[PDB]
């Protein structure tokens, strides 16, 4: 057929339904895998990658094809499907850095990406990955001039909350102290670190403030019901 | 339905979540728009306002809030230097906790405006203006625009601090106070 | 006079000036004793200010030496006041990373414990409310109270002549004897 998109559409419904039981073709599967790269819809590419057979050779071919592509999210998803926690974390960090450099991701989108990255880190020897992610975030915050300072502070607060919910974690907090050793590697200005610590403490106090009011309202309602 | 039932599904998660607390703030705004003036609720209405970086969501509340605790549009006169300012206490958001929370952030510049709306705090207004807001000329003017001669505790409490910046004006004020010249004054906002 | 002036200032209700003079005179022990002997209470606000001033005078005064030990001793003597957050602004520039990290870890652990307790309390309150609502719903239209063959109480005459104001635990009233009792 002298039209690639017609072949793509024909092969779409061929493998869309898993009802196939007697499959004998092999060249067609490879052709479909190779020509799926011709699809320019990144969102549809991610949707297709959400559900697939994902053979080991097929996974390797998909990773090789996506190496040239800029779809870092697809690579991270493939790594997660491949149980590559470190690779997925690295891909997520690279995607976050690219979004920050572009300066087009929304605040809500940035928060969603940070939440997804925190969930992926918690999924995973995860202490080393968390330390590396914290170091990368600190380096990105330092390199980026002050706009993204609020985003960096929010990311730091989210990382602290995740570390607290992991158990600080005792020695993991010492790992954070070991991360402080990497801070000695950074050797940043004392004023910036003091300001960041003060902001974190103020945010923690503000977050804890509303819990008392919520508990008081709940207790009043419970007493009235009783 | 009951309010706490609605509030229960919120909270729990304290992630930045602009949508969640935006919806909570809208629900509280609609609740306070018509009736149900629970003392705690409005306090929470302030806290979430401090949680967000919005500013116009606070002054508008001050603009259309009655001194006696009625939410209605139209700025009108109030019983200044009266029972509402000296004897009557009424009910509203806890100023001390709210003031501390505001001072925690850097939004304390407009807090001086919020101090006027809140009653009492006769000796706290000078402290907020002098220590925090600096500008000793403004503090001296406020002390001149203070209440009737019965309002002498602030002078006896902060004369030592006042006499460091501008002794001449402080000396004149002290001489006027001690010489029987206790007449009031209008209020507005090297020798 | 080092001591006479301090005593006169204390008797003159000028504790701020007395504390400043004691700090200028390097009478740390006397100032600490005066602070701990604060019989007068001003909602701890004046006490907090005095403690902050004393800490600032102590801080950046001599060599750090046992900086972590000195900071821990000061915090312990503060008696649940002047937390590490307040001392952070006056920390200036130093290399006491370990003590600050330990304090931050302790604060984070306390905050996590408080959040867990709040969540547990909220869950318990929700469960109690659900149980109360279920009990109230079940109690509706399930009275199933019974009248005995012949019945009466309080009035004595007969239950079935005026009305059937009946209570649990087997009591009967005429709707008139009860209103007579309350009067």
């Amino acid at each position: 057929v002298k039209n690639e998109e017609t072949q793509q559409k024909y092969l779409d419904k061929l493998f869309s339904t898993p009802n196939i039981n007697n499959k004998v073709d092999k060249r067609l599967r490879n052709l479909h895998i190779e020509l799926n790269c011709k699809y320019k819809s990144k969102r549809e590419m991610i949707l297709w990658l959400n559900g697939t057979v994902l053979s080991n050779a097929e996974s390797l071919q998909i990773l090789d094809l996506l190496n040239q592509d800029s779809n870092f999210e697809a690579a991270a998803i493939i790594h997660e499907r491949l149980e590559s926690f470190n690779l997925a974390v690295r891909d997520l960090l690279s995607f976050i850095e690219q979004c920050l450099n572009e300066g087009k991701t929304n605040i809500s989108t940035l928060l969603e990406s940070l939440r997804r990255a925190f969930d992926d880190c918690n999924s995973a020897e995860k202490k080393s990955c968390w330390i590396l992610l914290i170091t990368f975030l600190i380096t990105l915050y330092g390199k980026y001039p002050s706009e993204r300072k609020d985003l960096c502070n929010k990311l730091l607060q989210e990382a602290f909350l995740g570390l607290v919910r992991s158990k600080s974690g005792g020695e993991f907090w010492e790992i954070m102290s070991s991360v402080l050793e990497h801070q000695d590697v950074i050797l940043m200005k004392v004023q910036d670190l003091k300001q960041l610590l003060l902001n974190v403490f103020n945010t923690y106090k503000l977050e804890r403030s509303l819990s008392e009011l919520i508990q008081k309202i709940i207790e009043d309602s419970s007493q009235d019901l009783v | 339905v009951e309010t706490s039932e609605i509030i229960s599904k919120f909270g729990v998660k304290e992630v930045p979540d602009p949508e969640s607390m935006r919806n909570l703030a809208d629900y509280l705004w609609s609740l306070i728009k018509n009736s149900i003036s629970q003392r705690d609720h409005v306090t929470l209405l302030l806290i979430v306002l401090i949680k967000l970086k919005d500013v116009e969501g606070i002054d508008t509340f001050i603009q259309h809030f009655d001194r006696k605790g009625i939410w209605n549009e139209g700025v009108v006169m109030d019983d200044m230097d009266d029972v509402t300012f000296f004897y009557s206490d009424n009910d509203f958001f806890d100023l001390d906790l709210i003031l501390e929370l505001m001072k925690e952030s850097d939004f304390k510049r407009l807090s001086y405006r919020l101090a006027k709306k809140y009653s009492k705090d006769s000796l706290i207004i000078v402290d907020i203006l002098l220590n925090l807001l600096h500008n000793p000329v403004k503090a001296i003017k406020y002390i001149k625009s203070l209440p009737i001669d019965e309002t002498l505790r602030c002078l006896v409490t902060y004369s030592k601090k006042l006499l460091e910046e501008s002794p001449n004006e402080t000396n004149a004020l002290l001489i006027e106070v001690f010489t029987g010249k206790f007449k009031p004054s209008t209020f507005e906002v090297r020798t | 006079k080092t001591k006479t002036s301090i005593f006169l200032l204390t008797r003159l209700n000028l504790f701020e000036d007395a504390i400043d003079l004691a700090l200028k005179n390097n009478l740390i022990d006397d100032c600490k004793v005066i602070v701990n002997d604060e019989i007068l209470i001003e909602d701890y606000k004046l006490r907090k200010r005095l403690w902050l001033k004393i800490a600032k005078h102590l801080l950046l005064s001599m060599k750090d030496i046992d900086i972590k030990q000195l900071i821990r001793t000061i915090l312990n003597d503060s008696n649940e006041i002047l937390t590490i957050k307040d001392l952070l602004p006056f920390f200036n520039e130093y290399t006491t990373i370990a003590n600050l990290k330990e304090e931050l870890i302790k604060f984070l652990e306390n905050h996590n414990m408080k959040m867990n307790e709040i969540s547990e309390d909220i869950i318990n309150s929700k469960n109690l409310k659900v149980e109360i609502n279920t009990e109230i719903s079940k109690f509706n239209e399930i009275y199933r109270i019974l009248e005995p063959g012949k019945s009466c109480d309080e009035c004595g005459k007969f239950l079935q002549i005026k009305k059937f104001i009946v209570f649990p635990c087997g009591h009967c009233f005429h709707w008139n004897c009860i209103i007579r009792v309350i009067l």
